[PDB]
Order: structure tokens, then C-alpha cells, then sequence
């Protein structure tokens, strides 16, 4: 038998139970997004912690992050999206970075995963 | 004038040249007449005892207009492969129903016509609700998008589990198995249908112990967790006392059974969850007594179009591959009436009419019952990205415990959502995606051996 | 040890030499196994999947005593005339049920076992309730003895009528037709099942006119009269608002439906009626969807016992010579379970177990469904002196009006009651008693001619 | 792209080939354009500033579909006998309104478009309420038939009167003049618009004095009376 | 003052211009709840006029996107942020969750610049 380690083992949601992500695996998750006509975006924030309230159901803190420049309306190649992750990690090298994707017909998000850790 | 006597039904209730309006309700029956009765006398009798009329003539009918309050039959077609079965169509006006009540609609359609002495069988198949009638209801409290926004979860189907054995555990030991399962990587966990309040465990001693474990398990991984709390009772006062304690503790979701509690207590709870900001999970019990047989009862696609108008966020739907009966082409057909916004007629999937919901929120289907890891790349391909998957016996039966058993159901799931967005087929190659992932995770190879040839295959009863 | 794996059910859930206790609940099933399954493995799964058990083994079962909380099958016998049908018996402990709730029992017994892939049919027949469990319920509000004392009526059965057409009348015409019927000699008057509130007539307007019409006819003949008011709504706070007004106007009786409104909403109404001194009348709707077929569903004698514990005063039992199905030996069998206090086993009438009610009041059966004057000397011999007789279409169809139509019905009953306690036979004779009373009453000879050869004779489906 | 700037209204809000649905609300306006403005520009500007619109372009419009939330002008015709007056038609989608509220409906149509600098006049004429929207309201309490049935009066119109010293009467004198009018043969009697509560006559005793006379005037002729 | 006189058959126009309220009649009313000085004392703002903004497009946004655009505007230097005249409750967005999403953003935007903000 074996024991799961309960000390200092945080997780970060989707695709966080697999071996660490490498290049040519990030570029293939953006091609699948563009051929379904969705809009990419970027975000960053120093600390990923959450809080609560005494007696209010459905309320939590720490769900909003900062937007890099603006959503990219009209992107058609996976080069301009892979060249904007380097400018962000050279100006704020001590923060997290996460990638999104929007849909306007149903007004919901479709993807989210981390690409950098401090 | 007024003449006392007995006449036929066909002279008044059979008009096969009638054009339907846009504010009418339509229904379809599949009947079997009794020897010695014409097929056109049974269809008229079915429609002439659900709206107005009786077995003899009365004198009080001259004070009103009866050409704007009757039900009519306007089509008959025989079935293929039999000799004593037909299909009939009926139309009802709009001024016959009460706004905002579902228990009234059923009472006026399936009230008494099911026990006549001139028939041997009857079954209801479909219905058509006009848009002028759906606007008087409230609908689901939150819907689909508002539920995903609150929990901050996108990309993959959710996961859950239920606690076994069904009955016999204490109150402190019951809150200890929840923490182990929740710290492993699961999103939800669930009580059971028949656990309300019993001498071995009371209802106020379980809430506290569950709440204590949820907070402890939430601050260790850094994700939002939840738990369904059962709220069924035997009185409408005891039911509203158990839903006010969860609001005080700050819990996000509750549970109810809508077929044994009734169609009246469900609307009251749905009207309160909306005003206090909670989520509702619906369990379908005692549903096989009306369904299953193909020559008597009511289809499930009709029982599912009333829950949307009544109120609810989750609904059970069953699994095609499991220990309970189900069929693929019918499930794929009646799963589209729960999520979409405009469906079209299709007789290859059971749909008879055309339905639109004029911007009403949808519901999330749920699949559960007798499944394990080897069934994973067959459930992602059918349902899609909006479902809930529940493993009850596949988690607590792991040879190593509870926490190691939950790390095996998440790796086996995140490896299928990654091989799909690369251009690989999930049907032909399904035993090769859960054979390469079991080479870097020691907790999945230890589980791919206990259950390896356990399959359920049997004959089907309800053949389309 | 633990030894995770999959085993059979018969190894733990088949005890063919067990002695029942005095605090147990027993049930009888009738099943049709799927080809390729031993009979003993079929009856051992129903018990397992109803109290405790799943498809695999779990490690949490070692913390409790399992053979104190499990159900078991202790007898299997084959049916005569078939080759794939048997009867099974199951026993349940007492600590598995919540006190005072009927929903829990139905959720625990008929929850999920009805849709297994290894079976093709199933039907429940009977139950036995120990006296230690029925003492936690309240029971009927008033009963039989108190109602007769309050209404001051002894000697003969009661009478009633219902208004037709079902839908279409206004608020004032509906009220003016009650007075004519009441002044003729009847006792009660009934609304209709599908009449709650509609654009052509609202409830508060109809209540006032009915109340005004009741008073006028009471002071002219000098007898107590009443009328049933429907109190079915679509939400709970609307149902409890229509009873307070009826109490305020001083009306003595109300009405409800207990199969479409649900079990939870019925107990609250029963409690309110007990605490405010009203009377309750129960209408059975949507009951042929579960009954009728003899190889799937639930019998009515089981559905009748739950109503007694839940609460009520009147209940519909159906007729034998009407337009709806029914049999004599079964009706006579299950009337006793409603009226009596100690019933013994009898397989010629459908009873399997012995039942005693330890001094709980009974209920009054009701007969209806398409009878006329010629059927009177055959209905007084079956039921007896404790019943209610209703004529819906046989009163408003008389060739002379409403008031003359009630005298004909009233005279035909007091002539049969008088001829019984003199030594005459009501079965061989009965076409001669009426022809002699129709010689001094001109309002009965006019009715003995319109309906003279009207009968309903067909085959039977549920042959015992 | 985004391309921040200022553009016209006609390029987006003038579609004169549109087929109306059966769940839409329609309206008719009459307008007098300001010298130097084409009629179509004003017709399009009226619709834009009512549902979704402003004087410039914003970047938050790419996150939603704007072809299911806009109002359209689909017809313009000129009046006869003038030279600077026209009639316009507008259509609105169903899901822009709140069920069961009248205050919300008036706020979205006559809210702000009545004070533009490019117009000199405007008047609303008619509306078309679909049957799918009027079913969410309650309507009149009783109606007509339920009102005639309660009072037991058939055949002829009704009658009434109002006491007409508008202000200045006491309470007892006010109650006295009702009896002499009800005993004459009338059916109803009315207060006045500007009479609620004033230092010469409060309400709680006027009610009592009227109620006392109503009962007396009823038992002498044998008919139902009211006030 | 104006109930019926505006529709007489002997006139073709009418307009009201001004009124005079005696001091003996205005003392029976309550008046504004707070006023000017009390409002300024609570927010701790002196010297300059105030600033604000409103969200566009008027109708069509969801509940989370509505709350996202408020934080960005508030963290820039503004003081207030307004809803809209015809936004009460509609199928695309209800009120009980819009309130929560706005409240979550206000607290986050307030603790980063150290100034009082409202909406
Ligand atoms: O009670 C049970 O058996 C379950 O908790 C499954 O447990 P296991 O997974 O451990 O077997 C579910 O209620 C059934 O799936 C009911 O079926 P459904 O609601 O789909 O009809
Ligand atoms: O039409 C009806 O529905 C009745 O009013 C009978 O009216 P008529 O006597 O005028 O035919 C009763 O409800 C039926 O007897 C119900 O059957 P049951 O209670 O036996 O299930
Ligand atoms: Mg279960
Ligand atoms: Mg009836
Ligand atoms: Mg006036
Ligand atoms: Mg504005």
C-alpha cells in the first residue's frame, strides 16, 4: 500500500494531475480552440487564495484576475498568441499566468489552464 | 329542443377536417380496442370524457356554447406489424387550464379515461406545450451557465460519489469517510435516497459533522467542494425547517425527491431556493412502475418535460452500459429536450411534434449506476462536456482505501479529455488510452486488475 | 480480512429457516425471472438492493453489525398454471423506518428494484403492519360513529349528486342548480375533479353563491345539507388559504386528491382538519396507471391501507355494474380491510396475512360511476347500510327537470329498505318491488321508461 | 477589429426588408425632422437610442450577439397635406421586458428619445400587445358580468350623482345630503377628486356618517345602494 | 391645482410657470434625508467635483461580464459607477446574483488603492 501526502500539496484545477506540460503540447491546445472560432485572452495575479463569508451562501473571494491588454478579435494563427506570453513573463516575473477562451453565441468560457508559476 | 336518451359519441366528437390553432395543446395515444368496437368509437370516447360530456344527455347544455369548450379527434393511423393497435390525436383549447399549476394539467388528461370497460390498453407518448402557456411558470432557479460561473469550473465534466453501506452507520463515522473522499480530488459527494432520520442517526447531528469536514478538506487543496443534503420529510412544516439550517451554516446545495413527495411540495421548495440562493438536485424514484412496459403507462419523455416547468437544476438520466435498463437511440433523443432551445420533428428518435422553449434555461443530466474505470471512454463520447459522473461502488471498493481510490478516477478521466483534442478517435481506440496511463500512475494499475471482465449484457424489453 | 472482489447474493441474503418476530414488516412479490437465472438468485437480489448492499464489496462494513440491519428471503413457492412465475417473501427489521412518515416506507420498499436488467416483471400484493408501528400515526380525523352523530342520520345509506357539464358554466348558473337539487330530497352535492380556478369561474365567487344557496333550502324542509368544496391548488400556501375561508363561512366539509397532490401535502391538511373540526373527502385519480394489468404494478388493496394511516373520512371504492372495471370477490375482500377491526387470512378473497388495527376508526366507502334507478335493489345487498350512493347523470337527465328527478331516486330507496326487514329476498325479487312502487308515484313511472335496457357487459382483465 | 470612432445609425438600424414575428411589439410614431437631416437618419436614431445604442463605438459589443437584441425600423411613409411630417414603424424583441410590470414597459419606449436636438416634434399613436405577453398579468378584478350579477340589475344603464359644494361642508351636513338623494331613485353616489382629509372634515367620521345613512335609505325602498 | 382646467372648450392653450410655497406649509414635510454637508462628511472628499461612469451596451450582458467591467473602471481612478434606467430584472440577467457579483468586485477594487468607492 501507499499513502497520499497531505502536507504542502496544492493543486490548480484542470490538467493538474498529469506530468508537467511542455511545448508542442501547449501549441496543440490552441489549434483546437481556433478551429471552433473562439477568442483567446490572458490574465495574471500574485496569489491564488480564496476566502468566505459568515452566512452568505454562494459567495467566495479571489475569483477575479487582471486582464493583460484586451481580447484578440480576429486572430487566425497560433503565433501571435505564443509571442505574447514572453512579454508578460518579462515584466511581472513573480506572478501566475492563465489562458482563457470565450464564446459569444452562448456567452460562457470554454478553457482554462496555467502556463507559469513563480 | 330537449330530448332525453342515449346517443353515440362519434356524432359530436369526431371532426376529421379540423385545422389546429397556435394556442392549443396536442397529445398522441396508442390504444388497443376491445373486440366488437369500431376504431372510430374509441377515439371519440377517449376525448369525450376528459374535457366535457357524460353517458347521457342533459338539459343544462343549452345555456352555454359547446363549440368552444370541447375536445376533438382529427387523425387516426394504424401501426405496422399488428392488427389491433392504432394511434390517435386529440386537441384541447386553452381556456381549460389554470395558470401556474402542473397538478391541474395531469388531472384533466389522465384522470379517468385509463379504466374504461371498452379498452384493454393505453399509453401516452408525447405532448406539445404552446409558448403562450409556458410564460406563466418560473422554470429552473439558476440554470446551466449561472451554476458553472459560481463554482469556477470549466472544460471537463464534473465528478461525484455516494456513501455505502446504505443504512447502518453512526453519525461520527459517517462524517469521517467524507473527508477522505473529498481530499482525493472529487468535486461532490452524496447521501442516499432513503436516509432522512432514523434512530441510529438523527438529522441534526449529521449536518454539523459534515460541515466540519468540508471546511477542513477545502483549505488543504485550494478548491471548492460541496455535498448534497437530503431534505425530504413527511410534513410540509418539517421540510421547511431543514432548509433554513443549511442557509445558516452556509451550504450551497440541497436534494429532494419529486415523485414520492408530490407535485405540490416541489414547487414550494423551488420558490424558496430561488429567493434564498441555493441549488436543487432531483432524484427520480418509483419511476419504473409507470414506465418499462410498452403497452401501458407513460413514457419518460413526458415526465421529463414537467420537471423543467416545475423547477430544478440536476436530473437523473441513467446509463446505457450499466446494471439498469436503458437504450441508446431513445436516450440521445430525450437528452436534447433538456438542454437545447429548439428541437425539430424526428420519428427515428421518438419525437412527434416540434417544440421551442423561448429562452428558458436548461438542465444538467446525470449518469450513475454500476460503472467503473474501463467504461470511461464510452461515456465521454455519448453525453459530452455537460454532464455529471457518479461512482458509488467503484471508489470504496479499491484495495488500498478511499483517498488512493479517488486519484484513479481522475487520472483516467483527464487522460481522455486530452487525447480527444488531438484528433484521436475515442471509440475504436479505448483500451489503448487506459493502458499507457497505467505506466506512470501506480494507483491505476492496482485498480485495472480487480475489475477486468465484469460486464452486464441482457435482452431489451422496450424495443422503440 | 478485506479481499476486494465480486460475490453472489445467495451466500448472504438467502435464509430458508428463519423465524419471524412480532416487530417485523412482511411483503409478498410475484416475479418472472429472465432466461438463464436460478430462482434463488432472483429473490435474493430484491432483499439485497432494498436495505443494504451493492454489486461489490466495501471495507466500511466491518465497523457495524451487519446481521442486525439486513433483510432476507425465507420462502419461495411456484404458481399453478405457469412455468416462469413464483412468489417470494421478505422480512424487514423495525429500526429501518422513520416514525410518522409514509413517504419513507414507499421510498425504501419500491425504490429501485423495479428496473433491474435480470427481470421482466414484478408486482406487489400485500403488506403486514405490526401494531408497534401504527401507533405513531394520527389516523382518520373523525371516523364513522362521530360523523353520524354530528349529522343526525340513522337507518339508511346516504345520497348525493354531481353537477354536469364538467366545464363551461358560469358562477351564478352553477349556484342556481344546486338549490333545485337540494330542495328535492338529496343530502350531499359534489363539485368535480378538474375544477379549481379558471377564467370562466373563480373560486371565491363560486364559494359565496354556493353558501347563499345552501341556507335557503335548509330552512324550507328542515334538514341538514352540505356540499363538497375542492381545495386542490398548485402550491402549499394557496391550499391553506382556501380552507380558512370555508371555516369562516361555517361550511362542514372539503375535498382533496391524494395521488396527484402527493403524500406530503395530505398530512398537513389532515392535521388542520383535525385541529379545526372539518370533514375530509378523498377522490382517487390516476390510479389505473399503476393497477389494471396483472403482471406489473401495485394492487389497490395495498394503496388503500396507506390512506387509512395518512388520514381521511371518505374514499371511492367503485361499483360492480357501472362503466368502469371491477370484480365482486375482490371488492368484498378489501371493503373489510377498510371497515372492520380484525381480519383473518383468506386466499379465496386475496388476503395473505392477518391484520389487526388495535382500535383505530374506519372509513366510509363510496359507490359511483354510471348507475340508474334500475340498479338499486342490487346495490343495497352488496355494501350494506354503511355507504354513500352518488348519481351524476341519472338526476340532471330526467325528462321533467331537477327537482322531480330527486324524488324518483329517493322513493326507490325507501321502498327497498322497507321490503328488506320483512323477510323478503332482494336478489331473486327486485324487478317486482319497483313495479309496485311505480303505481302511486307519477315521478317514478316517467323515469322507468327512459332507461330500461341500458347495461354494460364486457370481459374482465384482472382475473383474480 | 475594434476601430474606435464615430459612425452613422442607418448603417446598422435601417432594415426595410424585415419580416415581423408573432412575438414582437410594434409601435407607430409621427415625427417632424429638423432642417438639414434626412428622414431615414432620424428614423434610425429613434430606434437605436431605445434598445441598445450610443454616440460612439465600444469594445464590449464583441462578447455578445447583437442580431437578437436590437430594434429595427422597417417602414417609412409620408403624410398627406404637409411637407415635413412622416410616419415610422419600429419592432422590438420579446425578451427585452420584465414580466408583470407596466412601469418597465413605459421606461424603454418614451424614456429619452423625446428630447433630442435633431427633432422638433414627436407623438405616439398605437401599440400591439402580443398574446404571449398579456398572459402574465392579472387583469381586472371582477369584470362586467360578475358585477351585474352581484347587484341584481338588468335591462337599463345605471345612474349616479355627486355632492357639489366642492370644499367647505362639514361631516353631518355632508352625510345628510346623501339620504335625500338615495331615497329618490338613484343608484350610486360619488365623493370628489380633491377630497382626502382636511381640517374641516376628516375621513374616519365621514365614513361612519355615510354608512349610517346608507342602511336607512336601503330599508325604505327595497333596493341595493352604494357610495 | 391642475386636475380639470386643462381641457375646457373655451381655451386653446395653457402653461404653468411658477409657485410660491409659504413657510407655514413646508414645515410639515421631511425633506431630503441627508443633504450636502452630511453626504460630503461621510465620504471624506473635499476640494473638487466628483466623477462617475455608466456601463454600455444598455442591454445584453450576462451577470459575470457585467461585474468584470466594473472592477477595471473602479481601479483606474473614478469614484462612482451607475446601472441604467431600464435594467431591473430580465431573463438574461436577474438581480439577486448581479448584486453579489458587484459586491465582490467593490471590495477587491477598494483595498488596492485605499479610497472609498461606491455604486
Ligand atoms: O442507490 C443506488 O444504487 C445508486 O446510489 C447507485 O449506487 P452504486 O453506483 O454504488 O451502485 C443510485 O441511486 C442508482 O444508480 C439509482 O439509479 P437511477 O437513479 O439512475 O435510476
Ligand atoms: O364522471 C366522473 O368522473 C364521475 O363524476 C362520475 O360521473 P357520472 O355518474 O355522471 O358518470 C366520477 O368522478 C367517476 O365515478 C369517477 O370514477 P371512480 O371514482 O370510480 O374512479
Ligand atoms: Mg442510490
Ligand atoms: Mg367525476
Ligand atoms: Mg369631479
Ligand atoms: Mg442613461
Amino acid at each position: 500500500m501507499q499513502v497520499w501526502n497531505p502536507i504542502d500539496n496544492p493543486k490548480f484545477e484542470t490538467l493538474s494531475y498529469l506530468p508537467p506540460l511542455t511545448d508542442n503540447q501547449i501549441a496543440r491546445e490552441i489549434d483546437y480552440m481556433l478551429r471552433n472560432k473562439w477568442i483567446p485572452c490572458l490574465e495574471f495575479d500574485p496569489s491564488g487564495t480564496i476566502t468566505t463569508l459568515p452566512g452568505q451562501p454562494g459567495y467566495y473571494g479571489g475569483r477575479y484576475w487582471t486582464m493583460w491588454k484586451l481580447p484578440m478579435f480576429g486572430c487566425n494563427n497560433a503565433g501571435y498568441v505564443l509571442r505574447e506570453i514572453e512579454h508578460c513573463k518579462n515584466a511581472y516575473p513573480g506572478c501566475f499566468i492563465r489562458v482563457l477562451g470565450f464564446d459569444n453565441i452562448r456567452q460562457v468560457q470554454c478553457c482554462a489552464f496555467i502556463v507559469h508559476k513563480p | 329542443g330537449f330530448k332525453a336518451g342515449v346517443k353515440d359519441y362519434r356524432l359530436t366528437y369526431y371532426t376529421p377536417d379540423y385545422e389546429t390553432k397556435d394556442t392549443d395543446i396536442l397529445a398522441a395515444f396508442r390504444m388497443t380496442p376491445q373486440p366488437g368496437v369500431p376504431p372510430e368509437e374509441a377515439g371519440a370516447a377517449v376525448a369525450a370524457e376528459s374535457s366535457t360530456g357524460t353517458w347521457t344527455t342533459v338539459w343544462t347544455d343549452g345555456l352555454t356554447s359547446l363549440d368552444r369548450y370541447k375536445g376533438r379527434c382529427y387523425d387516426i393511423e394504424p401501426v405496422a406489424g399488428e392488427e389491433n393497435q392504432y394511434i390517435a390525436y386529440v386537441a384541447y383549447p386553452l381556456d381549460l387550464f389554470e395558470e401556474g399549476s402542473v397538478t391541474n394539467m395531469f388531472t384533466s388528461i389522465v384522470g379517468n379515461v385509463f379504466g374504461f370497460k371498452a379498452l384493454r390498453a393505453l399509453r401516452l407518448e408525447d405532448l406539445r406545450i404552446p409558448p403562450a402557456y409556458s410564460k406563466t411558470f418560473q422554470g429552473p432557479p439558476h440554470g446551466i451557465q449561472v451554476e458553472r460561473d459560481k463554482l469556477n469550473k470549466y472544460g471537463r465534466p464534473l465528478l461525484g460519489c455516494t456513501i455505502k453501506p446504505k443504512l447502518g452507520l453512526s453519525a461520527k463515522n459517517y462524517g469521517r469517510a467524507v473527508y477522505e473522499c473529498l481530499r482525493g480530488g472529487l468535486d461532490f459527494t452524496k447521501d442516499d435516497e432513503n436516509v432522512n432520520s432514523q434512530p441510529f442517526m438523527r438529522w441534526r447531528d449529521r449536518f454539523l459533522f459534515v460541515a466540519e469536514a468540508i471546511f477542513k478538506s477545502q483549505a488543504e487543496t485550494g478548491e471548492i467542494k460541496g455535498h448534497y443534503l437530503n431534505a425530504t420529510a413527511g410534513t410540509c412544516e418539517e421540510m421547511m425547517k431543514r432548509a433554513q439550517f443549511a442557509r445558516e451554516l452556509g451550504m450551497p446545495i440541497v436534494m429532494h425527491d419529486y415523485l414520492t413527495g408530490g407535485f405540490t411540495a416541489n414547487t414550494t421548495l423551488a420558490h424558496y431556493c430561488r429567493d434564498n440562493g441555493l441549488l436543487l438536485h432531483i432524484h427520480r424514484a418509483m419511476h419504473a412502475v409507470i414506465d418499462r412496459q410498452r403497452n401501458h403507462g407513460i413514457h419518460f419523455r413526458v415526465l421529463a418535460k414537467a420537471l423543467r416547468m416545475s423547477g430544478g437544476d440536476h436530473i437523473h438520466s441513467g446509463t446505457v452500459v450499466g446494471k439498469l435498463e436503458g437504450e441508446r437511440e431513445v436516450t440521445l433523443g430525450f437528452v436534447d429536450l433538456l438542454r437545447d432551445d429548439y428541437i425539430e420533428k424526428d420519428r427515428s428518435r421518438g419525437i412527434y411534434f416540434t417544440q421551442d422553449w423561448v429562452s428558458m434555461p436548461g438542465v444538467l443530466p446525470v449518469a450513475s449506476g454500476g460503472i467503473h474505470v474501463w467504461h470511461m471512454p464510452a461515456l465521454t463520447e455519448i453525453f459530452g462536456d455537460d454532464s455529471v459522473l457518479q461512482f458509488g461502488g467503484g471508489t470504496l471498493g479499491h484495495p488500498w482505501g478511499n483517498a488512493p481510490g479517488a486519484v484513479a478516477n481522475r487520472v483516467a478521466l483527464e487522460a481522455c479529455v486530452q487525447a480527444r483534442n488531438e484528433g484521436r478517435d475515442l471509440a475504436r481506440e479505448g483500451n489503448d488510452i487506459i493502458r499507457e496511463a497505467s505506466k506512470w500512475s501506480p494507483e491505476l494499475a492496482a485498480a485495472c486488475e480487480v475489475w477486468k471482465e465484469i460486464k452486464f449484457v441482457f435482452e431489451t424489453i422496450d424495443t422503440l
